[PDB]
């Protein structure tokens, strides 16, 4: 895996003062043996906290170790929407290589806490011990468009919320994890993982 | 100026979607204004 | 004529919004090429 994540340069850039401070948590699965790991499909969940009724429009990048194999939905999507987006009537997961892009929209702030997105990933049979398969959530911008996490009306409040989400709600090169697994994998910019231990 | 850019910030992204989607939830229930009128009155 | 009728089906609704989000999702994954080009490739027009 690589660090596709970018620096949040929108304004405001500092989200600490935000009324809504959303945190995205990504599954961290650990196996004791290569044995139990190989061929297992892990449900990886992208779960949001502290934003019930506080967001509408969403869009962010997910990536994962190249050695994992995503199992698509019935319709070929790499991610399936979860309970948090059940009242957001627009949702889309666009496939993106060893990753997916996921985006939300709603007719009011009907964003909920809970699982935003589910991604089914599968481990190699060449599993090995101590292997660590990082799963990243990442912010990406350019002049044509950028990632989002705002309210129905992109209020001042909305943009502070968004700044939090990306700078502090998730992990990046500039808010690194200290997870013993993401360290052992120089993927401190990553957010969750599938892992196995040494002997 | 840019086809797709409902909110008119030079930029086509999910915010434009949410604008239309909310516009529809209003008209749907009995709003009479244009999209431009609705947008600006926020 | 109708500002905000992206699919050009005469009216403004859910579907127009879907086009814009699905478009955003593509550009966000490396897709060069415009909204009209996308709507053509995906048979929305
Ligand atoms: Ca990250
Ligand atoms: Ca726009
Ligand atoms: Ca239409």
């Amino acid at each position: 895996l690589t660090d596709r994540g970018m620096t949040y340069d929108l304004d405001p850039k500092d989200g600490s003062s935000a009324a809504t401070k959303p945190v995205l948590e990504v599954t961290k699965k650990v196996f004791d043996t290569a044995a139990d790991a190989a061929g297992q499909t892990v449900t990886v969940e992208f779960k949001v906290s502290g934003a019930e009724g506080k967001y509408a429009t969403t869009g962010y990048h997910i990536y994962w170790d190249e050695r994992l194999e995503v199992v698509a939905t019935k319709t070929g999507a790499y991610a399936k929407k979860g309970a948090a987006l059940e009242d957001s009537s627009l949702a889309k997961a666009e496939n993106n290589g060893n990753g997916v892009f996921v985006a939300s929209g709603a007719d009011d702030d009907f964003g909920a806490d809970g699982v935003m997105w589910t991604v089914e990933l599968k481990v190699p049979a060449d599993a090995k011990a101590g292997d660590v398969y990082p799963i990243d959530v990442a912010y990406q911008w350019d002049p044509s468009k950028g990632d989002l996490f705002t309210d129905n009306k992109d209020s001042a409040q909305g943009k502070l919320m968004q700044a939090y989400f990306f700078t502090q709600g998730i992990k990046s090169s500039s808010n690194p994890s200290t997870d013993e697994y993401l360290v052992k994998a120089n993927a401190t910019y990553a957010d969750g993982y599938i892992a196995i231990k040494a002997g | 100026d840019l086809f797709g850019d409902i909110n008119g910030d030079g930029i086509i992204d999910g915010r434009d979607a949410t604008v239309l989607l909310t516009y529809y939830a209003k008209t749907s229930t009995g709003y009479k204004g244009s999209l431009m009128k609705f947008m600006e009155e926020q």
